[PDB]
Parts: structure tokens; C-alpha cells; sequence
DNA sequence: CCAGAAATTGGCACGAAAATTGCAATAAATACAA
DNA sequence: TTGTATTTATTGCAATTTTCGTGCCAATTTCTGG
């Protein structure tokens, strides 16, 4: 994972039942940024004609 | 001729009908004989690389053949071009 | 979709085409009343009725062979159909 | 540019050659009873 | 030991029809030189 400053407290009721407050600066430094890769498959095969 | 009927082949190359490779020939230069479907083949290789300003013709197609050793008349190679579903000379010519 | 036949249809798909279109007018002339010469690929005969250029001409064809031919294969439907080879032809440690 | 020719194309024909299709009740090897 | 009934093995000929390449030639298509 990655280390993070964190305050306990209550803030507006955005961490109301197990939500996360999360600041801009995190995003901005693309700290929980993922690569996700796919495979897509194409088939020639043999026909009558 | 019984054995051969609708009955097919696998190979790397496609499916065939093992009756494919029963066909007619020509007389060669010196002597041998030339396939149908190889002289098919050659006619449809020449066209497909042919100057679109100015088509083949039978005659310029016939020639172009009679270098290789195949001795094919023009009616012949008539007959081949409509079996391959090949637009005459002046059926192919374009403005470019 | 839904037409007569080809002239109708490149009508339709050229009816829907701007004014602004450097070379519809020609086109759609073409289509109109000289398509079956254009089939025959006179390109000539095309030039004296239509009285226009060779560069003018060969817009205009570029033009009507950039429209669509066939409207209602946009939606394909269907499968190829295979068959069962009776007899399989393999190349084993050089030899067939 | 206008005839007239020269070229191109495909229908029909010909004799050979190739391919297809209809046959309908047999002959020998072998185990076996006299 | 031998004539006899049972079980295999038989998958080709001979017609008839289709297809072959290539020539003849009328009807179109392009070319040329005056």
C-alpha cells in the first residue's frame, strides 16, 4: 500500500459509517493509480468458400 | 470415379473436394503438359498485375503465357478469364 | 435501404448530401441519366454527352464510388457454415 | 475530326476424350457327414 | 479319405453421357491517317 497522513475525527458526516475522506493531493499525485491490461482475441479459421 | 465423389480433403493450404485435382491440360514448349487450374492460376496472377490505364487483352495474355512454355489458344484463355469471373479488357480499364 | 434499385439509391444517398459539395451536381447528372455507359466503363462516350473534363470527370466518378452500394449490410447477420474433412493431409518429419 | 480498317469478344460447332451410371443372383475356401 | 453343403470374397465391364480444347465468324470497340 502507500503511507498516509491521517487525522480520527469527524468531518461533515463524510466519514459517516466507514467512509473515507480523501484529499485532492492524493489523487493529484497518483498515489493509488493502477494499470489494468486486457486481452482481446481474434480467430481466422477455414471455411467451405 | 465412384470413390472421389463429394468427399473432402484437409491441408495446410484449404479444404478441397479430391476431385480438384482431377483437370484438363495443353500442350507445353518441348514437350510435357500444363494444368487447367495452374494456366488459372497464371491468368489470374497476370491480371492482377496489369497497368489499369491500359487492361491485357486475350491476344497480349496469350503472348505473355507463350514465354513460359504453355501453348494456349485465345479462345482458351477466353474461357479461362470467364470461368474466373474477369471482366473483359475494355471492362477494366480506369481513369487514372 | 429500401430502394428500387441502384440508380434509386445513389439518388437517395446523394439527396442527402449539402449543396455545398464541390462536384454533386456532375454526380448526381452522372447517376441519373448515364449509368449504364458508366457500367461499360466508356469514359469517353461519358466525356461527350456529359461535356466535361478529364479532371472533372474522374471527380465526379470518385464521388459515386464513395457512396454506399449496398445500405443494409451496415447489420450483419448470419455464420459462416464449415464442413467435416474426410481425410486429413499432415507433413511428418519431412515427408507427407 | 470521319471513314475504314484493324482488333476484340463470345456464340456455336466438332471430334476426341474423359467421366458417369446401370447392372440383379457367381466361384472358391472350408467345415462336415459317409 | 472324399463328395457335399456354407460361408466367404467379389469393388469390374460396357454402354451412355458429359466435357474438353480450339476453330469459324458475326457483332462490337478501338485506332489511325488522311
Amino acid at each position: 500500500g502507500q503511507n498516509m497522513r491521517v487525522a480520527f475525527m469527524p468531518w461533515n458526516g463524510y466519514n459517516f459509517e466507514d467512509s473515507i475522506l480523501v484529499s485532492e493531493r492524493v489523487v493529484q499525485e497518483d498515489r493509488f493509480t493502477t494499470i489494468h491490461i486486457q486481452e482481446l482475441a481474434c480467430v481466422s479459421r477455414d471455411t467451405k468458400l | 470415379s465412384r470413390v472421389t465423389t463429394q468427399k473432402y480433403l484437409h491441408s495446410p493450404r484449404g479444404i478441397f473436394e479430391l476431385k480438384y485435382f482431377f483437370s484438363s491440360h495443353v500442350n507445353t514448349e518441348g514437350g510435357g503438359e500444363a494444368s487447367s487450374t495452374a494456366i488459372r492460376a497464371l491468368v489470374k496472377k497476370l491480371i492482377a498485375a496489369e497497368n489499369p490505364a491500359k487492361p491485357l487483352s486475350d491476344s497480349k495474355l496469350t503472348s505473355l503465357l507463350s514465354e513460359q512454355g504453355i501453348m494456349v489458344a485465345r479462345r482458351t484463355v477466353a474461357k479461362y478469364r470467364e470461368s474466373l469471373s474477369i471482366p473483359p479488357s475494355n471492362q477494366r480499364k480506369q481513369l487514372v | 435501404v429500401a430502394a428500387k434499385d441502384l440508380r434509386d439509391c445513389l439518388l437517395i444517398q446523394l439527396s442527402q448530401f449539402d449543396k455545398t459539395t464541390p462536384w454533386l451536381e456532375e454526380a448526381r447528372l452522372i447517376i441519373s441519366d448515364h449509368l449504364d455507359l458508366l457500367a461499360n466503363h466508356d469514359f469517353r462516350t461519358l466525356m461527350r454527352v456529359t461535356r466535361l473534363k478529364e479532371d472533372v470527370l474522374k471527380e465526379a466518378v470518385n464521388l459515386i464510388q464513395s457512396l454506399d452500394p449496398r445500405p443494409g449490410q451496415s447489420i450483419q447477420t448470419g455464420e459462416p457454415e464449415y464442413v467435416i474433412p474426410d481425410v486429413l493431409v499432415r507433413k511428418h518429419n519431412g515427408h507427407w
